[PDB]
């Protein structure tokens, strides 16, 4: 259940929920699997943050297993393009996909809560996809191409170079919100800004 | 009893594929070529084959341990032989391939499927490009094509009537 | 979730969502699989634009697997009888059906996000259909009919001869942005303006 | 989701609508899902209320449509006819079955289709079995076959064709192009593209 | 199943339902199974009463059976990250990661009625996952960071030295009101406040 | 289909539904299996009415099968907790959980309807519950804990020693109003008051 | 689907929907199966009615196959209980526990249109439920009872002896509308306007 | 069909040609302890059609074909893979063959892990055990070092006849 | 087949294959009660390769070993776990043996409580009882103490042939 | 064939309930001892028990058949005799009741169900006392305990081993 608030000033009250107050301060969420309803809906919500102010930082907070491949560069196109700054920031986890999409924050706004996980492998497939052997050669080919984009992009925002990504996701590999900065994943480890 | 039958043929040197070919009728039908060899290892063993296809490496069990036996292999399409069953089919002994009149030959290349990580299904693609050269080659052996019109043909699925397979090369001889 | 957002002028305060805004632009989304559904949703989309002006552009943003062949043509034909100009841009994939809608926007107006795959193959048919032969060969004659409209509609937007887009088209092909618009799929590759 | 809302604006107000409200606000039905029995009194309602907001305007039916059952398709056939008001049918994608007969009963010169439009003519099928005593089935039988008459002296009434050739064209089914049910007396036009 | 009520004050109606007139105070209420959704939408909450109001306490109502491990970090990190104080409260239960959750409440400022129970177990994985070994061998390495985790972060507001914990944890423990207080999970029992 | 009605006074039309009303009168009515969900939607409405009013007595209809355990003991320690006075009414039944509730509402507002049963067992697992035997024998020693904590405070609100409750409820026992009263789970039944 | 209307007056425009406006003229429909939701519904229907006006009737039209036992006698107690009467008819059927309801109305307001049929039979359990022999004894007991509350509640408001209705009951026992009135189930038989 | 397989049971060849799971391991080591009492000097002949299976099951088949006084000729008849590339590569030395068109496959073990964290780190703790001595034994009969046979097997390798003689499977090919 | 474990019947050799339950059991019993009738004083080889199994269905079989005239062999063939460690450790003292690559897995036992809490409370007192009682046993056939039985068998604890050995489940490794 | 096993025994006098005491348990189990008593009628049956309980109407007639039988019927309680086997082991000829040594037995009361109408359920309900108090007199018959001791520990199941078993009643030797 996700409860409803209210604001005031003299011009209004205004009725609100705690996803739309955030996006009306620029923040989306990012939490659910990256799929083709989430990937069409992310970059609705870029899109509309560019319209309606192309000078001030968008935000994206991630919690989420990562998602299809088509689905991630969508997303990942969407932020390059928009003129705004994107700040970057994962609570928990980013993986898969997901971590691709926390380093593709803008340089010095990609962040992570101390205790987030950042897991990083090349694509998948849970699937069977069958075929005469003239038609899986062509997929088994788009499939290593694909394994390549998601090597080469993040090695253009963590620094490390192509070669090693392929070496570090041969198997999946678990890096704590410190091992994602020195990484290059991230920029900053927030701190808790708690008195306590 | 139906295997009371398939028993009693199999003194008289006949045995049957006519099933989709697992390892379970290869593992039988390969038992059944030693023991027909160690029985008699000069009279001809016969192959009535009306199959619709199968795996490739229970169609290799049985075509290694057709070329390897000491007797000939007779082979017999009726109604159906096809993909791994023409391959067989093809492979009998030379001039003791026989298609039953109106028996049906089709030929076409490898399927399969891809799953696993980006890197496990690299390999996977490997042995499709490997696999189906090697499967080319053989058919083109047995029939005496060269391997390019083989592989054109077998892009998509080629069928042959009993007279037409001959020409071809699939088999020797029409039975009448 | 997808949340809503709150717009204000000196008319009135407004409460809308993003999808909504992008349609109050002129853009109509096509990021789901085209079926008959899906495929009334966008041309009463289409009309709906082309009735409250037809001078202005309608964009259609495309991220879709495809869909089935009456309802790329139920889109298409409409695409092309509106009067007002069809901008196209392909965001993640246009595939099957939907990279010939993509192709099929009004020259010049057809675009994709640099990371962008296009899909071409000819029409499938993944289910099974079963009657006397005297039905098979009614349906299978139809199937033949649709795969070559592709072959030629596809022809007419991109420049290629019928014949090229049939052989291309024999077994999947996949083409990144820039080799769209060498194939003539799309005009340009939007290059990130931050 | 997939379908968004726009706002028109005049001196008067401010009017929240979607898609499907605009078109019906322009006496424009949209017949596109699988006709049974919701969707058959769906569309009576709606033709039915179009004619009591103005009996003398035309009504436009868009139809892309697979078909549906044929009690479905005689109430709606009828409600077409019925009502004052002129009918106005637009094929786009496909009519087929059911759907290619409703085409055809729009008021005449008024029936249009889109060029890339396919039109499919057959003979009612049942795809379930219905069992009983062959007392039963005998009446049963006997119904499917006025059914079938039906449909093919209506479908002759509209095209101008006779119900001895509608029964050799849908012994077997028979898809039509845009241009083919032009000729065929399904549809008077078809539309050409006006960009 | 849930009623809706009004209030009235000279300044309007205001029509609200049991939740939100509870968030209104600023009372969050976790009562489900920790899940990705879940979570997510408990740090939107906690970070809308950040904005809302950072010197004004933010409280969080624990009726639960724990959750995920991913999604136990982030609303960890949340706690601990916002600038108000965060009161927390064990009606009935808390266990597993929700019996984390409750001791990571800001000091003194723990509480569960006097029949609630707490629960502490280590991690434990009811699906199975499959794969080679070079696989399981690194999601084994994770599991066992994760255990360890929770066994510092309980230490670090139990007070108990985490070695302690890892035994306790080795096997499920049940504690009541009291015995939480003792172990150092909550600080008081609540006396109920009831006249009758 | 619920009607809904409307209201009307000098101040403005209101339209509700009977449970609001219900509620607008202070009324909570537990009429379904008591699970977490229901059980914090109970113990949400009891912790509104005691905000907009401590002062005014709150009345639970019950209707209920019962329900799991840690749910019982949440909504009977808020009960208690709360300042405002309880008014228990049994309409139909009130059955293992529910009963425990229907005696512990505030003493000499626990009434019954006539045809009303009551009925008291101890606690049951309908599901198997599986492990190695160290973690059984865990369990096994809660549910123990469990039973005995329904006999003490059922004996605390009915006057009875536990160990009597302890044999009652070692097999199903029935109970109609008069006899529910008898056991001192209710203080009245409530004579119709028709005019007719 | 279900019409909305408009209504109006000097004051203002109301919309509301065929069971609102039923319930705006004291109008309760039991028309659904008694299960313990559907009890609950009833029983917030005719407290809330008993609440804005004691003075005046409450109706329950009844097309009801039954339900539960103790979901029958929460709404049979609350029935009874209210200041207001209650008038019961019986528009199709009203069966097990639902002809327990039909004449438990008011005496003097209990009808049923002409072609309403009553059926009344004695408590059946249609799932299975097991335990020792120790558990079972008590249920079936506890069965029995309800049997018996059933029979004499009956009796009670139809004027026979409880030991008839349980000659009666122990098959099922179908009514028309008619008959139903001679039974001592319900008062009048509408005749048609 | 099973009057096959015993037919041949009694010229002392036996066939792995499914999966390995504890039930044909069982008819299979059963089969061994009948023949090497029946005549311990003359060979046993054990053809492999085999995917793989438990490992568990695997090393019942092993060691019994080990400790039998008799020779074990392997032979590999289309494809043995995985624990069948283990049973073959295990035939005696000089008896292990490989007909012309099969194919070998070798990869490091599959498996699963449940429970608690506790449970699952000494899952993980036998999957190492298991991993080093399955290469060791590997490494044994192919000869060639452990560290190739870890590096190989990391994900699945792929031989045909020829190149199974080259890395050690097996000492010749049938003609 | 099926006849080729009755062949090894008639040579006094058994197996325990599968997950030991009633069915297992009790033609495991019977097969014991025939062979001491036929011979009272040859050995009975009981060959384990079982994952475990029901403790009645296995107490059986148990105390049907015990009290049997003849001894009873146990062999351990890859993988004998729960009741397969308890009856190979029960084999005749001497002549328990484990294959060189056999495993033996030793643990607590496992169930589930349902019902009321009074019924829940009855299968607790007997889990109780259980437990202690096939510790006991276990630090017989062993010789450890009822002190490392119950730790070690806390959760489970994996034993190689060699280490088995030592612990006291077996009294050989073959070659 | 574990029949062959099973039929081996029953040259010897041996029977298994090896299972759930259900009808065709039951039936064939009854059928064994009337074969076995028409052979000769002066050697003893061996009923081996490793039950688990079932139906009281297939365990009744096992029960007659084994009493009214000519010859002795000697009882084991292999493992374990629980419910129906328990009172089928202890049933067995006085002295002739066996435990093995690590076996047990469970006594527990009749479990079942109702279901119907309210007079049905009745009817159900008055046979459920009739057959609990039938089989606490058997039980009390067979281990010599009064039927109030027999009614209190079987309210709830109550447990024994081979040795508890003995001084209660329901076997007369362990073995050993
Ligand atoms: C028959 O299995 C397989 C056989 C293979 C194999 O064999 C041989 C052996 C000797 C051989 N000598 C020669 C000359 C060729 C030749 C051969 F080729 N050689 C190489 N590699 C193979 C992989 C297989 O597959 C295994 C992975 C798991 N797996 C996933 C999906 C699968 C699948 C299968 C069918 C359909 C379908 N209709 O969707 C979909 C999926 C099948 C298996
Ligand atoms: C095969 O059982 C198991 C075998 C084990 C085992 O054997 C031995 C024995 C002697 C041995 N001597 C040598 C030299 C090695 C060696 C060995 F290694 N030694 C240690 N521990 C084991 C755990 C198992 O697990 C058993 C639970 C039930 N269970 C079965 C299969 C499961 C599973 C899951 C996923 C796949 C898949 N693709 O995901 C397949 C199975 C999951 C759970
Ligand atoms: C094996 O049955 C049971 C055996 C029992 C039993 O035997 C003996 C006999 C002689 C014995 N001499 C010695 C020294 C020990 C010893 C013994 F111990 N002595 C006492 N009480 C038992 C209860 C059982 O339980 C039976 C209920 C029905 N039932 C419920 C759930 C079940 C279950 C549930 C979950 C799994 C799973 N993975 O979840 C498997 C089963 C199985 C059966
Ligand atoms: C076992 O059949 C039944 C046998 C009965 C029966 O036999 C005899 C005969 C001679 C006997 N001499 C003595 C001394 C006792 C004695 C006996 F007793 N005598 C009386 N009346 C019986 C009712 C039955 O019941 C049948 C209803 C349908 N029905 C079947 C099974 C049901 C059920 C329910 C729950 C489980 C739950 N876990 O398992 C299993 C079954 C529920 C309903």
């Amino acid at each position: 259940i996700l409860p409803s608030f209210i604001e005031h000033s003299s011009f209004g009250v205004k009725e609100s929920n705690p996803y739309n107050k955030l996006f009306e301060e620029r923040i989306i969420f990012l939490g659910v699997q990256v799929d083709d309803a989430s990937a069409n809906d992310i970059m609705a919500q870029l899109l509309v943050l560019e319209s309606l102010d192309p000078d001030r930082d968008i935000t994206m907070y991630i919690n989420s297993p990562g998602g299809g491949f088509t689905s991630l560069m969508a997303i990942y196109d969407t932020m390059q393009y928009v003129r705004a700054d994107i700040q970057t920031v994962c609570l928990g986890q980013a993986a898969s996909a997901a971590a691709v999409l926390l380093a593709a924050g803008t340089p010095g706004k990609r962040m992570a809560l101390p205790n987030a996980r950042v897991l990083i492998h090349q694509p998948s497939l849970s699937g069977v996809i069958q075929g005469q052997f003239s038609d899986l050669e062509i997929q088994a080919a788009e499939i290593e191409r694909m394994r390549t984009l998601m090597e080469t992009t993040l090695a253009r925002h963590t620094g490390k170079d192509a070669g090693v990504i392929r070496k570090d996701t041969d198997r999946d590999k678990i890096l704590t919100a410190e091992e994602a900065k020195d990484y290059g994943i991230i920029d900053t480890v927030l701190e808790y800004r708690k008195l306590s | 009893l139906t295997d009371s039958v398939y028993e009693r043929l199999l003194s008289e040197r006949i045995i049957f594929l006519g099933s989709e070919v697992n390892d379970e009728i290869a593992n039988r039908l390969c038992a059944q070529i030693l023991l027909l060899a160690a029985e008699d290892a000069s009279k001809d063993i016969s192959l009535y084959i009306n199959s619709p296809g199968g795996s490739i490496s229970a169609g290799m069990a049985i075509y290694d341990t057709m070329v390897l036996a000491p007797c000939d292999i007779a082979t017999y399409a009726m109604g159906m032989a096809a993909s791994m069953g023409e391959f067989l089919l093809a492979a009998g002994t030379k001039g003791k391939r026989y298609a039953l009149p109106h028996a049906r030959i089709l030929m076409h290349q490898p399927l399969g499927g891809v799953t696993g990580s980006a890197a496990d299904i690299a390999i996977q693609a490997e042995q499709f490009a490997v696999i189906k050269k090697e499967m080319f080659r053989l058919n083109a052996e047995f029939t005496g094509q060269p391997i390019e019109r083989i592989e054109a043909d077998s892009d998509r699925d080629r069928w042959f009537t009993a007279a037409e397979a001959l020409e071809y090369g699939f088999v020797d001889h029409i039975i009448t």
